[PDB]
């Protein structure tokens, strides 16, 4: 009359603290080595073109313009006013791309969720997962031909430690607890009505691994047992298993509008960029002490 | 013999296909994929299921979106992009011109001081008399605009092409009328949507009564096609087993999204009152228990197949470091040339 | 010097941050506070739990 | 007289907007550190310059 299978289920991912270094999220990991590579490139050739411009002095100027404020040193060569005009227009994009991409993740946020599939489990490798101490789905998972589930009994036989629990109240209750640690393998018509239940802190992901359903059990012989076999696969036409099933997990729930407000922005989040300017400063003491204790012998 | 699956006309009881076969008994038993029903299960005995199937969506697969090379220019349209430069020639010359008359801006340095002004990198010298202040104040006045309407623009682009959500269930599907939907002309899936007393697939069948061409295709693989020459335009509803399949063989250009809405099941049928519904049914479940179906179903659809961080990537900045590339290029040959020179 | 100058480089890259994430928080408070819609209509009210 | 079913809210208030209402995008206890660097950037700079 329905059917069912073992799926996984997870807690809400939620939202994420940022600790250091959280601003360079705009742009990727890849771009700003090119900037750095970039900017030696324009120093160097700034020095070969001209033969005043030295290597420390030529440096400086591509810094200063990338940084966007106005110096003393300007190229006064003709090929050197080639080189400064260019390397001028690139700063004037990467700043203006830098301000637009920041401004989108600040207006709607998504929290998209770390596994997938059950193929992402068996790679990532990172995330606790279990059954039942002994049930349907654990008897399951000991015989299995194919190798992804081979290597995952793997996993669920040699845990450190045993990630099996006695009830099935106790594995949703190590899931909220664990907090993205622990992740529980049951049915998927409990898991959707968990789902459903307050206060809501879980989702179902992925699909079925195995395929079973229930039905209308009767005692041997069946002299009674015909014609009510037939009734219910007219009711399952006319769809009233579908009605019913409606009503009691998602009619009758806990949480069913979303409105988002855009807070202001706290200190944790921007104290990456304070780390580097006293880190900075402390350096400038140091170089500027040396360079007159050596000056004086 | 027939070719069908198994139906009887409605005036004489001549049932047709595989059914048919069955009821007066030319074979033993059949192994095909044959849904069950209410009709089916009087005239022939069904064992129990081994394949659970659904009706599931099918649109065309969003193809992979390589940015322009040059895809960061989009903001300002090409015709303004052509008036910064004849402006800005237009504005060095009048400022040569009012600078210098009976000066440190020559011809030279005056048209150093109009790309300084725009690229936002201060200045060496100022204009020191009162025609060369009038007309530097104004090209500053005009910078400020440019630019910041540029940042905006941009930033615009960006925040509404992150939130955009696919056609991923039906209650999506539902408020849509941009991208159609029709089904098979005649089957068991229109069937069961005349008679569906449902949340809102009711409203579903009310829309696809209604359109402006014949949304219901004839033939299922014709239909198919109707798809691909949309692209992004209609979707096709159909089997699940039969909607998997289709992506993997043949050129990719398909797929399925979202869950399974009906329920229905193959299974195995000889007529009643046969001696081999004993083992046959009791096999079917030993078959399954043990996971002789599941590592078959693998082989066939996908052994046997032929198909298979949201941050700023490289690709739409790739643009710009060719430019940088390109002028450094220049600057060498200018440095070739005046050396011979001298 | 060079002791100028490394202080004065770390002071550039801190102020280019500081005043980029002011205008882009301050572009989605307004990008937010614009696209809002009070309870108007009965439909309004049936997709409604707050 | 023809009758009929409506709705009835609270009205909304004149929002007034705070007279500092554009220091809103950043927290007070960053505006606070802002303040702090600034000293503490210019003492060092004035020490190893001369
Ligand atoms: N080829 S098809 O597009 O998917 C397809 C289209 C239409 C009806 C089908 C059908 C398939 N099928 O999966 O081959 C099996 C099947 N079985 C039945 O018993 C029945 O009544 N109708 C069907």
């Amino acid at each position: 009359f329905m059917s069912l299978g073992i799926s996984i289920m997870i807690k809400k991912p939620q939202k994420s603290k940022p600790g250091v270094f959280s601003f360079l999220d705009p742009l990727a990991y890849e771009i700003w080595m090119c900037i750095v590579f970039a900017y030696i490139g324009v120093s160097v050739v700034l020095f070969l073109v001209s033969r005043e411009f030295g290597i420390f002095n030529s440096l400086w100027f591509s810094l200063g313009a990338f940084m966007r404020q106005g110096c003393d040193i300007s190229p006064r060569s003709l090929s050197g006013r080639i080189v400064g005009g260019v390397w001028w227009f690139f700063t004037l994009i990467i700043i203006s791309s830098y301000t637009a991409n920041l401004a989108a993740f600040l207006t709607v946020e998504r929290m998209v969720s770390p596994i997938e599939s059950a193929e992402d489990l068996s790679k990532q490798t990172e995330i606790a997962y279990g059954t039942l101490d002994s049930g349907s789905t654990k008897e399951f998972f000991r015989r299995s031909k194919i190798a992804v589930f081979d290597k995952m009994w793997t996993y669920m036989r040699s845990a450190e430690p045993s990630v099996f629990v006695r009830t099935t109240a106790e594995g949703v209750a190590r899931v909220r607890k664990s907090k993205g640690k622990y992740a529980y393998l049951l049915e998927s018509t409990m898991n959707e009505y968990i789902e459903q239940r307050k206060p809501c802190d879980t989702m179902k992901v992925g699909g079925n691994l195995d395929s079973k359903g229930y039905g209308i059990a009767t005692p041997k012989g069946s002299s009674l047992g015909t014609p009510v076999n037939l009734a219910v696969l007219k009711l399952s036409e006319q769809g009233v298993l579908d009605k019913l099933k409606n009503k009691w997990w998602y009619d009758k729930g806990e949480c069913g509008g979303s409105k988002e407000k855009t807070s202001a922005l706290s200190l944790s989040n921007v104290a990456g960029v304070f780390y580097i300017l006293v880190g900075g400063l402390g350096l400038a003491m140091l170089v500027a002490l040396i360079e007159f204790c050596y000056k004086s012998r | 013999s027939d070719g069908k699956y198994g139906a009887r006309d409605p005036d004489t009881k001549a049932w047709n296909g595989m059914v048919g076969e069955l009821v007066y008994g030319r074979a033993d038993v059949a192994v095909a994929p044959l849904t069950i029903t209410l009709v089916r299960e009087e005239v022939i005995d069904f064992s129990k299921p081994f394949m659970s199937l659904g009706i599931s969506i099918m649109i065309k697969k969003p193809q992979k979106s390589k940015p322009g090379v040059f895809s960061f220019l989009d903001p300002l349209a090409y015709e303004i992009w052509m008036c910064i430069v004849f402006a800005y020639i237009g504005v060095s010359v009048v400022l040569f011109l009012v600078s210098r008359f009976s000066n440190e801006f020559g011809i030279f340095n005056s048209l150093w001081f109009s790309l300084g002004a725009f690229m936002q990198q201060g200045c060496d010298i100022s204009p020191r008399s009162l025609s060369g202040r009038i007309v530097g104040g104004v090209w500053w006045f005009f910078t400020l605009i440019i630019i910041s309407s540029y940042t905006a623009n941009l930033a615009a682009f960006l925040t509404v092409e992150r939130m955009v959500s696919p056609i991923e269930s039906a209650e999506d599907l539902a408020k849509q009328t941009e991208i159609a939907y029709g089904t098979l002309e005649a089957g068991s899936t229109k069937e069961f949507f005349r008679r569906s007393k449902i949340a809102v697939f009711e409203k579903m069948w009310t829309y696809m009564k209604s359109a402006e061409p014949s949304v219901f295709v004839r033939t299922t693989e014709e239909g198919m096609i109707r798809v691909r020459k949309s692209k992004g335009k209609y979707a096709y509803l159909l089997e699940s087993t039969m909607n998997e399949y289709i992506e993997q063989r043949k050129p990719c250009d398909t797929m399925k999204v979202g869950g399974n809405l009906d329920s229905k099941g193959y299974g195995i049928a000889t007529p009643k009152g046969s001696a081999l519904r004993g083992p046959v049914n009791l096999a079917v479940l030993k078959l399954s228990e043990q996971g002789v179906l599941d590592k078959l179903k693998s082989k066939w659809w996908y052994d046997k197949g032929e198909c298979g961080t949201s941050a700023l990537s490289l690709s739409n900045v790739a643009g710009v470091f060719y430019i940088l590339i390109g002028g450094l290029g220049l600057a060498m040959l200018v440095a070739l040339i005046e050396f011979c020179y001298k």
